[PDB]
């Protein structure tokens, strides 16, 4: 994350100070696909 | 990274309190941003949530001075990152100090960091100013015997640079 | 004399120049870079668009250039605009201080810079000035007891300028903003009202000028 | 604001797009940084022109003049002033909408406690020590010895206060009194304020809403775009978003800058007040608001300031011939 900074700054010296670099997007461990409870097919229907 | 019932959101989701009425789908905000929803499987009222976000601050001294830095993570709460917490954010890489001095390399909602102490980036909460009471009586008066005369440059822009 | 060892290893005090200068030469580069960008068109060089292709579709790309060059002329042009008042005002301020600073002295306080003011020299700088104001600060104080009037046969009476301050015996009145003490006598106060009124009103005499001057 | 991330959501396919616009992305960072740094060097240049936090005595004697009012409360775990705390109710979601999409809120450099702070220095140093506080270490002087300067200064010679002063106590006090109700009672007199924040809020809102619209694009989600079409024809699309997002950040952008410009003039103003108005008296005709004037007391409000103007205005006239 130090490394950022002189490129951002576009100098092999980065004077004293503050500076924004990068960001960071938390990115996300899996996903939810919540469709609702309960159709079915009547495959006990037609197979049985 | 989530999908209710075709609809498709990323976000932190939370149990809430806030009620829906029966036939509703979605909650929203101000911004007709996605806010709330209902669990369909079974109901219940989840919020959502942007993630840490935030910008990455690089807090240093002068590359003459030191090469190491404190990192900064603006508004998170240090998690899915020596750290500590702050108003701000998360910072990373430098010694909180109960000590409080001038305020030297601003981050935010005072807190200011600086290099000395072997030595390591502190930070701490930036004292306004030195601290000092007035010694007050009725009549008390106080009148200067000795003068100095300082002169104090400054310095102002008058032009810049033309161009067409 | 510490000035000029200032300005020897100073970097920073002409950060407010330093600063003027770089922000324009900034979007002036940036400016420059935006002539290296696609914009969503096939290249960035102007003829090499041309030689690829068949005119009537160089004219569709061509706008993808101009739309983004012209662009990034209004963004720049509306900078400088920008830019431009913020020094205007500036400049505005750089005449108010050579007009009120160095041509009068400014009983404005801290408009001068903190002290009293007495005098300022300008001084030219690249794109800018700089004024070396001589201002006048007290140093060294000593507490003393003070009162706002002083009784002498009931009238009260009042300095014209300064205070009557004492060391604790020897009531003087002194001017403010320097320690001066004199002897009181009516030519340093003046007369109002009586004793009761005042707040802080003390028992004392009032050297009388004239008196001694009669008794031959 | 994340140009990357407001323009091009969490999509490389158009995040890859943005770079053939180059710049903008960063220059808009560049600018609204310029804005941001100054903020918190106006309210540097404002609150903190004083080089130690003075603090009043542990008792009040003013000669009759109550400033419980405006001195900071003791009793509050924040320490403001009686007064500020009318303020701070009147001035006021967006708290975390804006924060979806890359709109973020940085924190103000100096917390409102410390304004609070300054504005006791600057409160506690006008009191007892006079305006010298500001040309230099501090001079303790009596209250009701400073008044008869602040009279000479406008003309009335000092005569007049030691003579009238515990009626120029009540009529202080009470003024002070109705300056409670004057914000107690009507929620108008901050417009100025609540205008600018309202504003800031305004285009955020608006800025926001911009990431709904079409801008000749077929859908406002970035995503669906990427969904129904083939790439090859879907660049074309995502031009339009961008383009039409791209340019909507610089007319935000231009609008902060702008109107940044504003409060930065404004800025100066207060700083102007505070140094000649505070900080010293001012001879400056109704550049202190209308009368001669005494003295001024700075207060804190969200970003913003409040000066207690205390002005001498004459009452009773009686003719007379003259020569
Ligand atoms: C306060 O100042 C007065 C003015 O000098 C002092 O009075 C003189 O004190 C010196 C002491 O060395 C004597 O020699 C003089 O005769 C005094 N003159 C008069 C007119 O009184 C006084 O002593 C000082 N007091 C204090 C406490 O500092
Ligand atoms: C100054 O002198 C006056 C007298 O000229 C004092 O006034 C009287 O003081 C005595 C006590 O010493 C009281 O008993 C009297 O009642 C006072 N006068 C009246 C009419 O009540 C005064 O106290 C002395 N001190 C000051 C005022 O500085
Ligand atoms: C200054 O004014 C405040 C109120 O404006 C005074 O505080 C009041 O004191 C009386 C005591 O007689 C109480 O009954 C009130 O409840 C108090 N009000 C508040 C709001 O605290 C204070 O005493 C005054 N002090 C001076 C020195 O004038
Ligand atoms: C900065 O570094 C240079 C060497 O690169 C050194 O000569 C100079 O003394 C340094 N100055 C400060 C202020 O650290
Ligand atoms: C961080 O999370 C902890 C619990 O996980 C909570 O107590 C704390 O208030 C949070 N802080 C912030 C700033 O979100
Ligand atoms: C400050 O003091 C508290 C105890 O009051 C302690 O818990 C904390 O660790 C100290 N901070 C540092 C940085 O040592
Ligand atoms: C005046 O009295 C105060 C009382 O605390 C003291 O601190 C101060 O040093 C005194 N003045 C001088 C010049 O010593
Ligand atoms: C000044 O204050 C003291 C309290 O320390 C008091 O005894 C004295 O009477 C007061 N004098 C005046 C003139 O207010
Ligand atoms: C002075 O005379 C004029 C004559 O018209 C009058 O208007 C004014 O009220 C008089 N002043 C007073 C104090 O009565």
């Amino acid at each position: 994350p130090l490394s950022e900074t002189k490129c951002t700054l576009k100098s092999f010296t980065v004077e004293k100070g503050i500076y924004q670099t990068s960001n960071f997007r938390v990115q996300p461990t899996e996903s939810i696909v919540r469709f609702p409870n309960i159709n079915l097919c009547p495959f006990g229907e037609v197979f049985n | 990274n989530f999908n209710f019932n075709g609809l498709t959101g990323t976000g932190v989701l939370t149990e809430s309190n806030k009620k829906f009425l029966p036939f509703q789908q979605f909650g929203r905000d101000i911004a007709d941003t996605t806010d709330a929803v209902r669990d369909p499987q079974t109901l219940e009222i989840l919020d959502i949530t942007p993630c840490s976000f935030g910008g990455v601050s690089v807090i240093t001294p002068g590359t003459n001075t030191s090469n190491q830095v404190a990192v900064l993570y603006q508004d998170v709460n240090c998690t899915e990152v020596n750290v500590f917490q702050t108003r701000a954010g998360c910072l990373i890489g430098a010694e909180h100090v109960n000590n409080s001095y001038e305020c030297d390399i601003p981050i935010g909602a005072g807190i200011c960091a600086s290099y000395q102490t072997s030595q390591s980036i502190i930070a701490y909460t930036m004292s306004l100013g030195a601290e000092n009471s007035v010694a007050y009586s009725n009549n008390s008066i106080a009148i200067p015997t000795n003068f100095t005369i300082s002169v104090t440059t400054e310095i102002l822009p008058v032009s810049m640079t033309k161009t067409s | 004399g510490k000035i000029q060892d200032s300005l020897s290893s100073t970097a920073s005090a002409l950060g407010k120049l330093q600063d003027v200068v770089n922000q324009n030469a900034q979007a002036l580069n940036t400016l420059v870079k935006q002539l290296s960008s696609n914009f969503g068109a096939i290249s960035s060089v102007l003829n090499d668009i041309l030689s690829r292709l068949d005119k009537v579709e160089a004219e569709v790309q061509i706008d993808r250039l101009i739309t983004g060059r012209l662009q990034s002329l209004q963004t720049y042009v509306t900078q400088q605009l920008i830019r431009a008042a913020e020094i205007r005002a500036s400049a505005n301020l750089a005449a108010t201080k050579m007009s009120e600073c160095v041509l009068g002295q400014s009983k404005r306080v801290d408009f001068c810079g903190k002290g009293y003011h007495l005098m300022s020299f300008p001084q030219s700088a690249p794109h800018g000035v700089v004024f070396l104001h001589v201002t006048y600060v007290p140093a060294q104080e000593k507490n003393f007891t003070t009162a706002p009037a002083i009784c002498h046969d009931g009238k009260a009476h009042f300095p014209r300028e300064g205070v009557f301050v004492s060391n604790g015996t020897h009531w003087f009145v002194t001017q403010r903003n320097f320690y001066e003490p004199q002897i009181i006598t009516t030519d340093n106060t003046f007369v109002s009202g009586n004793c009761d009124v005042v707040i802080g009103i003390v028992n004392n005499t009032v050297y009388d000028p004239l008196q001694p001057e009669l008794d031959s | 604001v994340d140009c990357t991330m407001y323009i091009c959501g969490d999509s490389t396919e158009c995040s890859n797009l943005l770079l053939q616009y180059g710049s903008f992305c960063t220059q808009l960072n560049r600018a609204l940084t310029g804005i941001a740094v100054e903020q918190d060097k106006n309210t540097q240049e404002v609150f903190a022109q004083v080089k130690q936090i003075y603090k009043t005595p542990p008792i009040k004697d003013f000669g009759g003049f109550n400033f419980s009012q405006i001195l900071p409360d003791p009793s509050k775990p924040s320490k403001r002033s009686f007064i500020e705390d009318l303020l701070f109710n009147k001035v006021t979601d967006l708290i975390c909408a804006q924060k979806f999409n890359g709109l973020t809120v940085l924190p103000p450099l100096l917390t409102d406690e410390m304004i609070a702070q300054y504005t006791s220095a600057l409160l506690a140093g006008t009191i007892t020590s006079g305006w010298t506080f500001g040309a230099g270490a501090a001079l303790q002087i009596p209250f009701a010895m400073q008044m008869a300067y602040r009279f000479n200064g406008i003309g009335v010679t000092q005569n007049v206060l030691y003579e009238n002063q515990k009626l120029i106590a009540n009529q202080f006090n009470s003024a002070i009194g109705k300056i409670q109700d004057s914000l107690s009672s009507t929620a108008s007199a901050l417009g100025k304020l609540q205008d600018v924040v309202n504003q800031n809020a305004q285009a955020l809102n608006t800025l926001v809403k911009q990431l709904s619209s079409n801008f000749g694009a077929i859908s406002s989600v970035l995503n669906d775009i990427l969904s129904r079409l083939d790439k090859v024809e879907a660049e074309v699309q995502i031009d339009r978003l961008i383009t039409g997002r791209l340019q909507s950040l610089q007319t935000y952008v231009t609008q902060q800058l702008i109107r940044a410009a504003e409060i930065r003039a404004s800025a100066n103003l207060a700083a102007t007040k505070m140094s000649e108005c505070v900080l010293g008296q001012s001879k400056r005709v109704d550049f202190c608001g209308k009368g001669y004037h005494l003295m001024s007391f700075p207060q804190s409000a969200p970003h913003g300031v409040v000066f207690l103007h205390v002005t001498y205005v004459p009452a009773q006239e009686k003719n007379f011939t003259t020569a």
